């Protein structure tokens, strides 16, 4: 069996020198060779198949390339170790490909791989039209209508002892709006009592408004953004807002797909060509970049295992050109049916899921599951300023009418 | 406890006035393993020694309690001589022949049950998590939090903008002075009663009205945002037992500790799923359970995996600590003795008999379940959080002090 | 697992917590089983000096093993050898969820007592300086100390009372700047008071069955009610140690256990007392989630279950070791959750909407009552 | 937010304060049981009604704490409405498998699938999922 | 959450000689971007609130405002007469 050392899949560690022999729960993988053991995710898949299928093995790390490659005539790496009769299987982080499928045959995929997108965590807006929200237009409009009836009643109910309608509107509107303005009060007890009844509604109305306004920006979650690879905002940024910066690791499977489909993608993305996966995250975390694009099965794991949980992907079923992993074979090895039957058994059962809660997991949750309430800023409440701006313009309209009435 | 003068245990009384019965243990003092010590009489008392006394009252046998030498509960480990495994602590003292009966908190398991008999458990408990109980502190700064620090300075200009507009909308239409518009525009916003100049025109009324509606929303949105920030933002770092993802994976939740050569270590060894978690704490496991609890109060160790019968006692006395999680390994203790022990049939029967007599309930009532503070998180606003507001009004006094002298000088 | 049954030996299928435990022990110690389900009696009970049930067949050497929900005791332990318990068992207490809880004096949680006194003293100084510093030394009834306090105090507490506003540019500014503090003081108080009534949670406490609720039930409180299933282990256990309690419990006998839960579901019975092994399980799968297994972890007679074996049987040593092996490998919680874990075992937060009443807020009126009397001491003294 | 008995008691404390203010002001060495009610009712409902200034020391302190009690009622009412409103999400999302309504048949949350197909083969595979 | 990840397929008998080319052809449609056009055409298209107070839950308070109007008519007559 040929294998490659990868961070979440196959971890190779020195054998315990204190006990001489290597630690348990590991396989004695040589190299091509001091005695040495390794562990990880794909290792556990291999050892489970050994118990089920009933076959032995002798792992050895490949020392030629990475997951196999074509050098225009010779196949090297993990795949080449199987294409050249050297290795019977190539369990590891092997992406199923059309080109690899015609030189070696694969098994049923046990891990899904695609082409995903990263982005920094979104803080979350506050629905900039929130001030009119904790109510209904039926309640909003009719409450204005209700006061017009009460004001008309109050003038009539006070006439039967200089109030007039103008001061009644001013007085009644004052109470409903956290009374602080100058007011003129009536003298009759029938009108004075009625105002108190409207005053009681003013307390309830104000209390209800501020109570529900709190609830609006408490049960609101935080996603605020979803983007796709095929979207034009990603496809070409030169005909839109300041360009979105995104790059990948060239010379790999993700570059082959991004080259064949969109040639302009390959031309544009070389501006930000990060040669290290970890380094690209730092640039993304520093605001230099805006989206890192790579395989889902290797980028979801790094998104899950991350302090602060500041990196969230949008590869929730939007992975493009999705080909799973698998166990390579010899294209005639007659192990394909037993391997596929056993591998489907774990997938049919809930076996692979437990190994996913293992190394291919992290404390950070890509799902939101978190709500944040920040400062209201200016954008999140600029709507309430627009209502005032209407009044200043509307007052000027009345000013002209107040001026032209005398002349006509 | 150290023995008092004359080489005898000091006289003490319980909560009910009964004498707490004491025995003269003959074991090491100020152990500090790795340094020479000597045997010395010591005073012992408590739960597992009262149950011992009632045991001696039934089988009519005498005893002389001597504490363990090394200080570890016991774990079969291979010596440096090839792999000849040899026990340690109590188990070494019992198998060798120096000890005959181990009456102490001693979780039973296969590795220990193969060489000795164990009798029925005298108390049922599991393993929980002990962490520092964080005091509820409100993470609220001054009043600058609900609104962005780039919004107040634009609201303030809007107060003046309405004031100049209102005065300009009243000195031209067919009244109020400029100062009245300044007070009225403010007086609505801060809800103060000052300001006696109401708008007169039917065009100045609406501008001074919709501004009032805007004043309520600003204050109401302030209340809603403070409520949203206070209710939502609470310190949630609680651990729901070993099933918590932080425990389930190697993470730097400071340190997870246990006691070396205990049942917890072997429980963490036979489970290969968390084998590296146990190897993680192999460089962090203490030499005693008493020291580790002291580390939690020192904020050097915000975790502990120890018998729940012990932690709950500390979570009641040292009320600055709290227990968390669900008991994930339930196994009773045992009065273990050597194989082929004539006392084995009597001892197990008396332990089972004591359960229904009510005596076995009595012991834990005096020792473990006399109860203490529990409480067990809505933070309260304090002067530290609200000091910003008091500073402003304190500065208002001195702001007016430098303003009165320039106000009077205006007349001259 | 195949099973037999007398009356004729009709074959039957067996499965359950003991069965799967027996399956694990079977392959571990390589012994075989031919389970035949008992007919006469149940569990076992020494009647007329003879043993019946599962225990009775073992002591007549007709069984050689008695798996099931056999509770370890001392009457059986001197007749049939017992294995290491594989599940604990006690005498627990059952109480309702209380449909929430109320917090008395729920009007003073915000603004730690340092805040009130700090504002109160500076309220006086602002009133003092306004009528002394910025009034007597400034141009332009007058403004006394009483009027200044009557105004600034009003502004903090949602100003609605008639006030006597100050005259002067600086005096107005001082009052105006104090009004801004009142807005923050009031806005934050309501916001903080909302937090304290959102995370109220639920309060449940029994302090075991050895407390006054079950030692002096006829106390100042109304008579406590608690019943069990008679003719069982719990009644036999409680009648010996607790002589007085057995007499009191006789007034609320509940026969069938399902009938007792109806009383709990209707509120007729204050509390239910029974074996904790099933009481925790039954409340775990209980519908409605109105029953909580209070007293958990602190019960009366913690004696576990077991697998009864014939007296002085060689298989006893190899059975205890096998059971303990399943404990070390973390297997119990797998089958414990597989069979008896229920669905109402989630977090016990259960935050509920408050229904503020006189019970919920009491000291708020007491402060009014105390201040009502506090005016009297300043009312008589005015004559002197 | 307030139980029906709280309103009645808070509906008479305003009157109890009103008569006390009139009684204490009448023996001060023109509340006349008319402006006292306007002062008592005005503070609670936050309405600028009446000019009643209780000049008496005994009455003014009662009015000074009358406003404090009035603030608590409105502040508590808002918070209780806020607490009730935020705690109004009883939707009880399933959150996939391993849900209380799914682990056991609740006889009220009926849930089914397509006959034959893969789910039936999937569910029947594991003895753990034989309960539902 | 998707608790059972297992994609679809194109089933054929064991002896069918189409298996090699069907698997190669189906894998080529993933990379070619073709299978990102069908879901764009058939699946991805057609991609169409803390319980606002509304008039309901508040008819009582507005009835109180209306109730004051009705009670006022029965109160103005007594006040004028007295
Ligand atoms: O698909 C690819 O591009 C290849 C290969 C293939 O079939 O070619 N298929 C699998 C992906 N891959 C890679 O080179 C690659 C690139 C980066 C990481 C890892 C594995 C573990 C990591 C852990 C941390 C950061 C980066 C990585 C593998
Ligand atoms: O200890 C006992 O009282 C006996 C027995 C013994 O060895 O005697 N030891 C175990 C307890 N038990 C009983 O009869 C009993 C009584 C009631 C239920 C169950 C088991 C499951 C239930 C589920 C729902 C309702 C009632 C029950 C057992
Ligand atoms: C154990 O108890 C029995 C009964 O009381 C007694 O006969 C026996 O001698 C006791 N065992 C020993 C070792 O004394
Ligand atoms: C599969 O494709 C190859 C490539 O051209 C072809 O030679 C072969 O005949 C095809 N097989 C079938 C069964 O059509």
């Amino acid at each position: 069996v040929a294998t490659l050392e990868e961070r979440p899949f196959v971890i190779v560690e020195p054998a315990d020198p204190i006990s001489g022999t290597c630690i348990r729960d590991s396989v004695p993988c040589r190299s091509q060779p001091e005695k040495r053991c390794c562990k990880g995710f794909c290792i556990d898949i291999l050892k489970r198949l050994a118990h089920t299928i009933g076959f032995s093995y002798d792992l050895y790390l490949v020392t030629n390339g990475k997951h196999g490659k074509k050098i225009d005539g010779v196949w090297n790496g993990m795949i080449g170790e199987v294409f050249y009769q050297r290795a019977d299987m190539a369990i590891g982080s092997l992406t199923i490909n059309e080109e690899r499928s015609e030189i070696v045959d694969f098994s049923v995929p046990f891990v899904e791989t695609g082409i995903s997108v990263m982005v920094a965590r979104s803080n979350g807006t506050v629905s900039p039209s929130a001030f009119l929200e904790p109510y209904s237009p039926a309640v909003w409009v009719m409450m204005f209508v209700m006061c017009l009836t009460v004001v008309a009643v109050t003038v009539f109910i006070f006439e039967y002892l200089t109030f007039t309608i103008g001061k009644s509107i001013w007085l009644l509107w004052a109470l409903v709006f956290n009374n602080s303005v100058p007011v003129e009060n009536p003298r009759g007890t029938t009108s004075k009592i009625m105002v108190l009844v409207w005053a009681f509604f003013a307390v309830i109305f104000l209390a209800s408004y501020t109570a529900n306004l709190a609830a609006f920006m408490i049960q609101e979650e935080y996603v605020d953004t979803v983007s796709g690879l095929s979207d034009r905002k990603f496809q070409r940024p030169q005909e839109q807002y300041p360009p979105l910066k995104f790059g990948t690791v060239p010379n790999g499977s993700t570059e082959k797909n991004i080259r064949s489909n969109y040639p302009d993608m390959h031309s544009y993305m070389v501006r930000y060509n990060q040669p290290r996966v970890e380094e690209a995250l730092t640039q993304l975390k520093a605001g230099k970049l805006d989206a890192f694009i790579y395989d889902a099965a290797v980028l979801n794991y790094m998104a899950r295992k991350d302090e602060g949980c500041k990196l969230v992907t949008i590869g929730s079923g939007k992975v493009f050109a999705t080909t799973g992993y698998g166990i390579a074979l010899h294209k005639g090895s007659r192990w394909k049916r037993p391997i596929d039957l056993a591998l489907l058994q774990f997938l049919g059962d809930d076996e692979i899921e437990m190994l996913e809660r293992l190394w291919l997991s992290g404390i950070c949750h890509n799902d939101k599951i978190e709500v944040m309430s920040s400062k209201l800023d200016i954008d999140n409440m600029a709507g309430v300023f627009y209502m005032l701006l209407v009044a200043m313009g509307l007052s000027l309209l009345v000013f002209a009418w107040e001026h032209l009435v005398y002349w006509r | 406890k150290p023995t008092l003068s004359d080489g005898t245990c000091k006289e003490e009384f319980t909560v009910n006035g009964d004498p707490v019965k004491k025995v003269i243990c003959t074991g090491p003092n100020d152990t500090s393993p790795g340094s020479p010590r000597h045997t010395v009489p010591q005073c012992c008392y408590g739960f597992c020694i009262d149950l011992l006394i009632k045991l001696a009252r039934t089988m009519n046998f005498t005893y002389e309690v001597h504490l363990v030498a090394d200080g570890k509960f016991g774990t079969q480990e291979r010596v440096n001589n090839s792999n000849k495994k040899e026990w340690n602590g109590m188990m070494g003292e019992l198998l060798s022949g120096q000890a005959d009966m181990i009456v102490a908190p001693l979780t039973i398991n296969n590795e220990r049950a193969q060489y000795i008999e164990f009798s029925k458990p005298f108390k049922y408990q599991g393993l929980t998590i002990l962490v520092k109980k964080e005091i509820p502190r409100s993470t609220l700064d001054s009043f600058m939090q609900p609104f962005q620090s780039t919004l107040w300075l634009l609201v303030g200009l809007s107060v003046h903008v309405v004031a100049v507009m209102l005065y300009l909308l009243d000195r031209f239409s067919p009244a109020l002075t400029l100062s009245s518009a300044m007070w009225f525009s403010w007086g609505v916003l801060l809800n103060s009663g000052i300001g006696e100049g109401a708008p007169r025109s039917f065009s100045a009324r609406i501008l001074g009205m919709v501004w009032a509606g805007f004043a309520m929303i600003i204050v109401a949105s302030y209340t809603a945002n403070l409520a949203a920030f206070l209710v939502l933002d609470r310190p949630e770092e609680r651990i729901t037992g070993i099933n918590d993802p932080r425990l389930r994976n190697p993470s730097d939740k400071f340190i997870y500790a246990t006691v070396k050569q205990s049942s917890v270590d072997i429980y963490f060894r036979r489970q290969v799923e968390l084998s590296t978690m146990y190897r993680h704490m192999e460089k962090h496991n203490y030499e005693s359970a008493a020291e580790a609890i002291q580390a939690v109060r020192d904020n050097k160790l915000h975790a502990f995996i120890w018998d729940s019968a012990v932690l709950e006692f500390e979570a009641s006395q040292k009320c600055d600590l709290v227990t968390t999680g669900e008991l994930f390994f339930r196994s009773g203790f045992g009065i273990g003795m050597r194989k082929d022990s004539p006392w084995k049939q009597n001892v197990s029967l008396s332990i089972l008999k004591s359960h229904e007599n009510g005596f076995m309930e009595d012991l834990d009532k005096t020792w473990v379940r006399y109860q203490e503070c529990d409480s067990r998180a809505p933070a309260t606003l304090t002067f530290e959080n609200m000091a910003g507001v008091f500073m402003l009004v304190a500065g208002g006094i001195v702001a007016g002090i430098f303003l009165i002298f320039i106000e009077i000088a205006y007349k001259r | 697992v195949p099973c037999q049954k007398r009356i004729g030996y009709i074959k039957k299928c067996c499965k359950g917590f003991c069965i799967d435990i027996l399956k694990k022990i079977s392959k571990s110690v390589k012994f075989t089983y031919d389970l035949y389900l008992v007919t006469n009696g149940k569990h076992g009970k020494k009647i007329n000096g003879t043993w019946n049930g599962m225990i009775g067949e073992v002591v007549m050497k007709r069984a050689y093993m008695a798996v099931g929900s056999l509770t370890i005791n001392e009457e059986r332990s001197e007749v049939v050898d017992f294995s290491v318990p594989f599940i604990e068992t006690g005498i627990s207490v059952m109480v309702s969820r209380s449909n929430g809880t109320v917090s008395p004096s729920a009007f003073l949680e915000p603004f730690s007592a340092d805040v009130w006194v700090m504002m109160f003293v500076m309220l006086l100084i602002v009133s003092a300086v306004a009528v002394f510093v910025f009034e007597y030394f400034s141009p332009v009834p007058s403004f006394t100390i009483g009027k200044a306090i009557w105004l600034l105090w009003g502004l903090v507490f949602n100003n609605s009372v008639p006030v006597q506003n100050p005259k002067g540019t600086t005096s107005k500014i001082m009052v105006s700047v104090w009004a801004f503090f009142a807005v923050i003081f009031l806005a934050s108080y309501t916001a903080n008071l909302a937090a304290f009534m959102i995370q109220e949670e639920y309060v449940d406490q029994v302090s075991g069955l050895s407390d006054k609720k079950f030692q002096r039930p006829n106390d100042f409180s109304p008579p406590f009610r608690f019943g069990t299933v008679p003719n069982g282990s719990t009644e036999r256990n409680i009648r010996n140690n607790y002589a007085e309690m057995h007499a009191y419990m006789g007034k609320f006998n509940q026969r069938g256990v399902d009938d007792a839960l109806l009383s709990l579901k209707t509120g007729k019975l204050d509390a239910f007392i029974y074996d904790a092994a099933v009481l925790n399980y039954m409340a775990g799968r209980d519908e409605g989630c109105k029953l909580v297994t209070i007293g958990s972890g602190k019960v009366f007679a913690s004696t576990g279950y077991g697998i009864a074996i014939q007296k002085d049987s060689g298989w006893k040593r190899q059975v205890d070791l096998a059971i303990l092996q399943l404990f070390g490998d973390g297997e119990m919680e797998e089958l414990e959750a597989l069979w008896l874990t229920g669905i109402c075992h989630n977090e016990k937060n259960e935050v509920m909407s408050s229904q503020l009443d006189i019970d919920n807020m009491a000291g708020v009126f007491y402060m009014l009552g105390a201040a009502m009397a506090l005016s009297l001491i300043t009312f008589i003294s005015e004559h002197l």
